[PDB]
DNA sequence: CCTGCATCAGAGCCCGAAA
DNA sequence: TATAATGGGCTGATGCAGG
RNA sequence: GGGGGGGG
């Protein structure tokens, strides 16, 4: 078949047609089951072994794969290869940590506390130091990573008119802004089934956000306001330091009913 | 903050958490039964992405042939390591090798015609039918084969042999089947009279391959 | 380690198609949309939804969420249901799902093969407030919609069409991230013009122009009262963490005083006025004053004018009104001995 | 086992500080 | 919505892969 | 990936 009506070859009477002169050869490694009748798996889902495949149960899969139906060579491909769970990211993470019965832990560290070597004496204590911290406080190891994240109230993060009619604003805005555009996109592209190499990029964007919000600096390059060097303060940031909110304003304030002068 | 508090929990390195956290590696959670390089995948473990990729997608190869040349293989061929598929191309892989883009259709058309033929009969080899390189007849001297009927000639060579069509009018009179050993000294579009030679028969007459 | 390289390592993984590659794929992705349109009509289903059913299946479920503007929440229960009558139909129907399948398994290869031209197009819009990932990311969008709207028989290269969709994408994306105080996306277009007017004046005039000589380089319409107000919305806010120069220890934000919140002369002084507000009215009689103080409110403000005041004060309606009067004057003879509410006067 | 060896978080106060 | 365009510009304390 | 003109 081809653009228009034209051009197209149509079989001038009975024949048997042969293909030569391919523009280049695909090996992969599949099993072909040809299929006479109607086919009772579409393409894309995959398979076990024995699964049945089409023509009402006779025609069966040797592998473990996934399903492409050829309608042109009138065969079920299946390319061998597995329903695995392979996971990327800190939703990977969340589970794995949901997925922890620390009493058990404790058991199973408390065993290894009875081994020479000092070396697994040492760091069987170090787990099983966090193992109980979780276990007293009833802290779940699923909460060190956020599906809510949280907004801190405006007027600690102000956008005012200064005398000048200008706007003055906080820092922690803009790195909200980048967070609230990242999640937004992901949204969308979700949605609208984009690719995974393209869902990958934003999820792991997404972190950095999280992570220049929280404690912008600390992993990677410090984000920026556009045109200036400046890393913008994020909430670690604020809490810490010398100009900190503890030594800056909690062990130490201005005061009124005070005043200065020569001596 | 070191050491992490996720990476103790769970027994993962500094940079084993980086790299699931960031995209880098996966980390399986159930490997249903998956088996890399010859060991089966253990729950837990880290795949890159080509690792990723040949556990979840399966293995494949595609391989460009220079243009023109054709495939030493065929169309659903299975194919070993190694195995040659064209002039200058080699697989690296086993499995079913499947055509891309076929740049050249050849559809061979069924015809099914009764012609004919004389020959001596000292000559002729007797049987009921004649399947393909099969011997037709063998010449003492050579045999001059003669048209029976008035007319002009249509020629139809085909790879090895050849049809001979004489017709009056558009009405064809006769069909001849020149075989191998059986050179037509007539050309296309020719007329020729009754008892003509056609072509000369060169002893060993057979039938062509096709 | 470093986000962009690795992004760049990823699309590199993908190889371009070759041009009966790039049309086979365009092909199958618009006959797999007339695929799911033509199955909508033998179904009964909505197009839509097929095609988020036929989207999931292809992914994996690694995917599987709500879509908005389906009907049905799209969870594993309803994608069964509806991947099986999609199955329960006859061979000639049925040979209608595997074109729908195989057209997004190509939308999903159509798409990955030309991530490298959107980075191409990304790396000339750096530098306009959008980091170069936030441009990818729009950029990709748009090569997603050039993949969803392609006509591969006009037989131009999908390069060509998809540059349109994705330059489109980022200009969007930077006319409506890239400002603390969004605008939207035409003013800035407009605001965009006057400082390319304004650089080809200064260009020429070897100075900086003046709002009117914009005004008139700009056409009719605009004169230069409007190219200032132009700029004043134009403004970008200034961070309360900038430093005050010295960069030691200095905060602009810290220069600035809270005038919402009442200092304690302010908050004094509205107890106290209220104190002897109320002090004042009780001295007359708190009866007429309470007239009175039901027609302002101390707190709550209740004024309204003419209506409302038919029914309780105790009296009708005019007579409020009247004794509105007597309680202000007797009021303000009150108040010519009690003159202490003069200072409240500013 | 121990040591190089790396990665991180510290580095005085108050006032003018001329943006 | 359509020529084609396809990979960026100084210290101390502590927890580690390695002789 | 941590820092500066003046006064005490």
């Amino acid at each position: 078949a081809a653009i228009d009506p034209e051009e197209e070859v149509i079989a001038e009477a009975e024949g048997v047609v042969h293909l030569h002169e391919p523009a280049s050869i695909l090996v992969v490694k599949a099993r072909v089951y040809p299929f006479e009748d109607d086919v009772e798996v579409s393409t894309g889902d995959r398979v076990a072994p024995g699964d049945v495949l089409a023509d009402g149960g006779k025609v069966k899969s040797d592998v473990y794969g996934r399903v492409e139906v050829d309608l042109v060579r009138n065969v079920v491909r299946v390319v061998e290869s597995y329903d695995i769970d392979a996971r990327m990211g800190a939703e990977a993470i969340q589970q794995l940590l949901k997925e922890l019965d620390l009493e058990a832990l404790e058991k199973e560290l408390l065993e290894e506390m009875k081994h020479p070597s000092r070396a697994r004496r040492a760091k069987a204590r170090k787990r099983l130091e966090v193992v109980r911290a979780f276990l007293d406080s009833g802290n779940r190891p699923e909460w060190m990573i956020l599906e809510a994240v949280p907004v801190l109230p405006p007027d600690l993060r102000p956008m005012v008119q200064v005398d000048g009619g200008r706007f003055a604003t906080s820092d922690l805005n803009d790195l909200y802004r980048r967070l609230i555009n990242r999640n937004n996109r992901l949204k969308k592209l979700l949605a609208q089934g984009a690719p995974e190499i393209i869902i990958r990029n934003e999820k792991r964007m997404l972190q950095e956000a999280v992570d220049a919000l929280l404690d912008n600096g600390r992993r990677g390059a410090p984000v920026t306001n556009p045109g200036s060097d400046r890393p913008l303060r994020s909430l670690t940031d604020i809490l810490s330091g010398k100009q900190g909110r503890f030594r800056q304003n909690l062990l130490g304030k201005r005061v009124d009913y005070s005043g200065r002068s020569v001596i | 903050d070191v050491p992490s508090k996720i990476g103790t929990l769970l027994d993962l390195s500094a940079t084993e958490l980086e790299q699931v956290l960031y995209f880098s590696k996966y980390i399986v959670l159930d490997p249903k039964g998956a088996i890399l390089n010859g060991v089966p995948v253990e729950k837990r473990q880290l795949l890159t992405d080509e690792e990723y990729r040949e556990l979840r997608y399966g293995k494949q190869e595609t391989y460009p042939l220079p243009p023109g040349v054709d495939a030493l293989v065929k169309d659903g061929e299975e194919v070993v390591k190694g195995q040659e598929l064209a002039p200058g191309v080699v697989s690296r892989l086993d499995g079913v090798a499947l055509y891309r883009f076929p740049r050249r259709v050849r559809v061979e058309y069924v015809k099914k015609e009764r012609a004919g033929l004389r020959l001596p009969l000292a000559a002729w080899v007797e049987k009921e039918a004649y399947k393909p390189g099969e011997i037709l007849a063998e010449l003492p001297e050579p045999y001059l084969f003669r048209a029976e009927e008035e007319g002009v000639v249509e020629l139809k060579e085909l790879e090895e042999g050849a049809f001979l069509v004489l017709r009056r009018e558009d009405e064809p009179v006769a069909t001849y089947f020149l075989p191998v050993g059986m050179t037509p000294l007539v050309v296309h579009g020719e007329i020729v009279e009754k008892g003509q030679p056609l072509a000369e028969a060169k002893g060993l007459l057979r039938m062509p391959r096709q | 380690s470093d986000p962009v390289r690795q992004y760049l390592h990823e699309i590199g993984q993908v190889p371009l198609l070759t041009l009966e590659e790039e049309v086979e794929l365009a092909r199958k992705v618009e006959e797999g949309m007339e695929a799911i349109k033509k199955l909508s009509e033998i179904t009964g289903l909505d197009p839509d939804l097929i095609r988020e059913v036929v989207r999931a299946k292809i992914l994996g479920s690694a995917r599987v969420r709500h879509i908005p503007g389906l009907k049905e929440t799209l969870d594993p229960k309803t994608v069964e249901e509806i991947d099986q009558k999609l199955k329960s139909l006859p061979k000639e129907h049925k040979r209608y799902l595997h074109i729908a399948r195989e057209g997004e398994a190509a939308r999903q290869h159509l798409i990955e093969a030309n991530l490298r031209l959107v980075v191409s197009i990304a790396k000339k819009y750096t530098g306009r407030g959008l980091s170069f990932l936030d441009l990818i990311q729009e950029g990709n969008q748009g090569l997603i919609r050039a993949v969803e709207k392609f006509e591969y028989k006009r037989r131009f290269k999908f390069s060509t069409y998809a540059t349109w969709w994705i330059r489109q994408a980022i200009n969007r994306a930077i006319a409506d991230q890239a400002r603390t105080i969004r605008i939207p996306v035409h003013m800035v277009e407009t605001i965009n013009k006057l400082s390319r007017t304004a650089r080809q004046l200064q260009q020429e005039l070897g100075r900086e122009p003046t709002y009117e000589e914009i005004a008139e380089a700009m056409g009719p319409g605009w004169d230069a009262k409007r190219v200032e107000e132009t700029l004043k919305i134009a403004q970008e806010p200034v961070s309360l963490e900038t430093p005050i120069g010295d960069e030691k220890d200095s905060f602009y934000g810290d220069f600035i005083p809270d005038e919402h919140l009442p200092s304690p002369v302010d908050a004094a002084t509205q107890s106290l006025l209220s104190e002897e507000l109320e002090k004042a009215l009780s001295k007359l009689s708190e009866r007429e004053a309470m007239v009175l103080k039901l027609r302002k409110g101390l707190i709550d403000g209740r004024e309204h004018t003419l209506e409302e005041v038919g029914a309780f004060f105790g009296v009708t309606r005019e007579r409020i009104r009247q004794i509105e009067n007597k309680a202000l004057r007797k009021l303000k003879y009150h108040e010519s001995r009690t003159r202490k509410l003069r200072d409240f006067l500013d």
